[PDB]
C-alpha cells in the first residue's frame, strides 16, 4: 500500500495530505540549553509602597500585572525552609541536608523601565499583608482559567479562604467572562512565581503559609491529563502499571503510551519541574496533554467509565480518533476485569482455602493473550452478554454534559 | 405538481426506474495496490 | 449508449443539456505566470496620523478600508523573524538559515491617489497601538465571515482577547447583517494582509505577537473543505492515506479525489503558499473546495459519522450528486471499519497472542469486501442496517441539510 493507480485509465495517483506539526517537547531536553529559570521581576521598588498601588489598584478595573508580580517578591522572602534532605532535578542542584531556602532559590532576575505610579498610592494599608493579600493575588490565577457558574464557586469559596485569621471580604468588581485578571495568565513571569509557590510547598507540605497553593495547585501537572488518566485507569482496575500497559490493543495508543513514558524526564520523580513543565515555560507543547493523547485518553476513559468510575463520566471525547476500535477495546478490556474478580482470602486461622479444585466459557482470570484469544474465538466481535454489560454500566447514568465519552458510552450502548 | 398529466403512469414509471437506481447501486473499486477485485465470481422474480 | 432514436418514427434526437463552467485554478500552476504577490498598500503617511484616522474612524459608521490596510503595515515591520532553517515555495525564495525576515518580505507595492482625512484626525491617540488595534482590525475579518449568534460568540470572545495585557474595551456599534466592517473581505489588499500575518505567524508559531492569528487563522485553507475532510476520514478509521483511498467506489468521487492529488501543488508542505491560495489571490476557484468535490465530500462526510464523528454530525449535504450510491458506500466502507475492530497485543512480557457462508470478511481490504457484497447480491443486509441504526438513532440537535440530519432520516425507522 505505497502505490496506487486508477484502475480505469491505469494512472499514478499519489494520496497525500496536508502536514501538522507542532512537536511535543519534554522538560528535561531542554536544561540542555539553559540551566536556571529565569524569573524577570524588574522594577524594585517599595514593599508599603507596593502593597498600595495593588491594594487599591485592585479597587478599580486595572492594575498593573507587573506591579502584583513585585508584590509578590515582596511578601514571599519568607525564607522559612529546612531542607530535611536533599534535592536536586534535571542537574539543578536547590540544596543539602539542613540548608535553609526560600520560594525563589529558582533563579531572579530584573529589567524593563515602564512603571505606573509613584511613591505614596495612599499609604492606607498596614502590614495586614504576607498574611492574606499574597494568597489572594494567586487565588485568582485559579478563578482565571475556570469557564463555568464554577467560577463563581472557584471564587465564593476562595474567598472564604482569606477570612481565615484575616477576615474581611472583596475587592474587584466585574464578574467574569475569562477578561478582568484573566490576563494573568498570560504572564510569563507571573505563572513563574506560582508555580514556585506551589512546588515549594510542595516540598514543605507542612509551612504555615503552605495555605498558599490554595490557587496556585491547578498549576501541578497542567496540561498533563492522558498521564494522569492512566493513574486512574491503573487505581480503577487494581492492575499493575505493567499489566495496564500490556492491555493496550491499538496501534496509535501504543504510539501515545510510548510517547508519554520517555524515559529521563522525572515524572515518577518525587518532587521536581517535571508537573510545572508548562507554568515555568520548560515546555510550549506538553507530552503529557490530551490534545497529544487522544486515543489514550479516550480509551482509558471509556474504560474506567464501564469500571464505574466516577470521574471519567465527565471527560470529553476528542475528535479525529478511530472510536470503533477504541472502544471495541475498552469494552473487552473493561468487561475482562468486570466479569472475572480478583477475590481471593487474605487472612485466616490455620484453615485457608487452596483455591484449585468449557467451550466459549471466556477466560479464566485477566491475561491479555488468554482473552485476546478468545477473542479470536467469539469471531473478534462482541458477545451478547459482554454488550448487555456494558448497558448496565452506563444505563441509570443521568446528568450528562455533551460531548463527553460519558455521553459517549450511553448512546454506544443504552439501547 | 402540474395539472392535467397522466399521472398513474408518470409515478408507475417514476417508481421502476427510481427503484432501479435505488436498490443496484452503481459500486466498483477505483484505486488498489496491484490487488484488485475481477467483478465476476439469485433466479427468479429477482430483479435485473 | 452515444446515439438515440425514437423507437416509433424512428428518428434521431440528441440528448444534449446546458453547460457548466469555472474550471479550478491550482497555485502552482499560476506561479508559471507573477512571481511575486502584489500588495499594493498605496498611501504611505503617517503612523501616528493613520493610528488616528481609524481609532475615530472605528467610532462612527464609516472608516475606509484603504486607511486600516496602511496602518496595518504600519505597526506590522515588527521584522522580528530569525528563520532557523529554510523557505522556498514554488519557486520563490524568502530567505536562508539565520537570515531575518518580517511579515511582507512577500512583495510591497503602491498606488493611487484617493486619500480622505488629513495630518491630526485627534492627535489624542497615544501609542498603545502594535500591542492590540492591529489584532482587533485582523480579528474583524474573522468576524466578518460569520452567519449566525455565533458572530456575536465570535466576537464577544474576540473581544477580551485585546483585554489581554491591554484591557481596553470595544468600538463599532452596529451588531452585524454581514455588511458594517463585512466588506474588508471584499478588499483584495486587506485579505493580502491578513493571509501573510497567519502564514509569518505559522512559521515562527512561537514570537511574542503570534497571537494576532486570532482572526487571521481561518484564512489557512480557506475554501479547502474536502481536502479536510479526507485527512478526516483517515484519522476517525485508522487506515492509511493510501488504503482509504481504495475504499474509494463511485466514479466521479475517484474524478474528484484525483483532482485534489493533482501533484506539486505543496499542499502536504511544511510552510508554504497553497493553504492561502485563495486570501493571496492565487485561485479564483479552489480546487479543494467542497463544492467541487460534493461527491466526496458527502461521502466521506456520511462515513465519518456512521464511525461515529463528533464534527460530521453538522457538515452539509451537497447538492446533484448521486445519493444511493455515495450513501451505500458510505455504509458498506463504515460497516467493514466499525465491525471488524483493529485490535492486537501491543505490549508483553516473553508472553504474547499468536494471533491464528456469508460470515462477512475478515480485515478490512476493498476486495474481500466489495466481493462479501457481490455476494450479498449487492444490496445492504440486515446486521449491516441494523449498523447504521445503531450509528444514527439518539442522535439529537439535528441542523437541516447537513449530512448528519439526512442519515437519521435515511437510517432511523
Amino acid at each position: 500500500s505505497v502505490t496506487v493507480k486508477r484502475i480505469i485509465d491505469n494512472t499514478v495517483i499519489v494520496p497525500k495530505l496536508p502536514a501538522n506539526e507542532d512537536p511535543v517537547e519534554y522538560p528535561a531536553d531542554y536544561f540542555r540549553k539553559s540551566k536556571e529559570i529565569p524569573l524577570y521581576i524588574n522594577t524594585t521598588k517599595s514593599l508599603s509602597d507596593l502593597r498600595g498601588y495593588v491594594y487599591q489598584g485592585l479597587k478599580s478595573g486595572n492594575v498593573s500585572i507587573i506591579h502584583v508580580n513585585s508584590y509578590l517578591y515582596g511578601a514571599l522572602k519568607d525564607i522559612r525552609g529546612k531542607l530535611d534532605k536533599d534535592w536536586s532535578s534535571f542537574g539543578i542542584n536547590i540544596g543539602k541536608a539542613g540548608d535553609t531556602i526560600g520560594i525563589f532559590d529558582l533563579v531572579s532576575l530584573k529589567a524593563l523601565d515602564g512603571v505606573l505610579p509613584d511613591g505614596v498610592s495612599d499609604a492606607s494599608r498596614t502590614s495586614a499583608d504576607d498574611k492574606w493579600l499574597p494568597l489572594y493575588l494567586l487565588g485568582l490565577y485559579r478563578v482565571g482559567r475556570t469557564q463555568m457558574p464554577e467560577y463563581r464557586k472557584k471564587l465564593m469559596d476562595g474567598l472564604t479562604n482569606q477570612c481565615k485569621m484575616i477576615n474581611e471580604q472583596f475587592e474587584p468588581l466585574v464578574p467574569e467572562g475569562r477578561d478582568i485578571f484573566d490576563v494573568w495568565g498570560n504572564d510569563s513571569n507571573y505563572t513563574k512565581i506560582v508555580a514556585a509557590v506551589d512546588m515549594f510547598f510542595h516540598m514543605f507540605k507542612k509551612h504555615e503559609c503552605a495555605s498558599f497553593r490554595y490557587g496556585t495547585i491547578v498549576s501541578r501537572f497542567k496540561d498533563c491529563a492522558a498521564l494522569a488518566t492512566f493513574g486512574h485507569l491503573c487505581k480503577i482496575t487494581g492492575m499493575s502499571t505493567e499489566d495496564v500497559t500490556t492491555w493496550i490493543l491499538n496501534r496509535e495508543v501504543a504510539d501515545e503510551m510510548v510517547q508519554m513514558m520517555l524515559p529521563g524526564q522525572e515524572i515518577d520523580k518525587a518532587d521536581s519541574y517535571m508537573p510545572y513543565l508548562i507554568d515555568f515555560g520548560l515546555s510550549s507543547k506538553s507530552p503529557y496533554s490530551s490534545v497529544k493523547n487522544p486515543a489514550f485518553h479516550f480509551w482509558g476513559q471509556l474504560t474506567a467509565l464501564l469500571l464505574r468510575s466516577t470521574r471519567a463520566r465527565n471527560a470529553r471525547q476528542p475528535d479525529d480518533i478511530e472510536y470503533t476500535s477504541l472502544t471495541t477495546a475498552g469494552l473487552l478490556y473493561a468487561y475482562a476485569v468486570g466479569s472475572s474478580a480478583d477475590l481471593a482470602q487474605q487472612f485466616c486461622v490455620g484453615d485457608n482455602k487452596y483455591t484449585p479444585d468449557t467451550t466459549n466459557a471466556p477466560p479464566q482470570g485477566r491475561d491479555v493473550v488468554e482473552w485476546l484469544g478468545w477473542f479470536e474465538d467469539q469471531n473478534r466481535k462482541p458477545t451478547p452478554d459482554m454488550m448487555q454489560y456494558a448497558k448496565r454500566a452506563v444505563m441509570s447514568l443521568q446528568g450528562l454534559r455533551e460531548k463527553t465519552i460519558g455521553k459517549y458510552a450511553k448512546s454506544e450502548f443504552d439501547k | 405538481q402540474p395539472d392535467d398529466i397522466e399521472y398513474t403512469s408518470l409515478t408507475t414509471a417514476g417508481l421502476l426506474y427510481a427503484y432501479a437506481v435505488g436498490s443496484s447501486a452503481d459500486l466498483a473499486q477505483q484505486f488498489c495496490v496491484g490487488d484488485n477485485k475481477y467483478t465476476p465470481d439469485l433466479t427468479t422474480n429477482a430483479p435485473p
